[PDB]
């Protein structure tokens, strides 16, 4: 998202994608193996109809 | 070197051509000796529970412009003793 200007990404599942980021965050992604410390972000996908 | 020194190694496109499985043990092995490093890789991405705590930056630069933009995360692993 960040080497696009316009935040817009694309997906092979024909989901076009917007990412907005806010980085002033101690936020917890948590999965089986480690607990991953990022920025937030939040993420739009588009109508592709 | 005494007993102060900073054990400090580096690594350029690390590990690449190892199995995308075995990598897991690669950093157990750097973990045991206690080394402190700096590492690059295109392709990796630091997210192994072997690993006891590591910090990541990712680097963007568009092309060709003259700016670089830097994320940062950090990771801390859940070595698996299961």
């Amino acid at each position: 998202s960040m080497a696009a200007k316009n935040r817009m990404v694309k997906t092979d599942y024909g989901l076009h994608v917007k990412v907005m980021l806010d980085y002033e965050k101690t936020i917890t992604l948590q999965a089986e193996d480690g607990n991953l410390l990022m920025p937030d972000a939040t993420f739009l996908f588009e109508e592709t109809r | 070197a005494g007993e102060m020194a900073p054990y400090i190694i580096s690594l350029d496109e690390a590990f690449a051509g190892v199995d995308e499985n075995n990598i897991r043990d690669m950093f157990e092995v750097v973990e045991q000796l206690g080394f402190n490093y700096i590492m690059n890789s295109q392709a990796l991405w630091g997210d192994y529970d072997t690993i006891s705590s590591l910090s990541i930056c990712e680097l963007v630069r568009p092309k060709n412009a003259d700016f670089v933009t830097v994320i940062r995360y950090q990771w801390d692993g859940k070595q698996r003793t299961f």
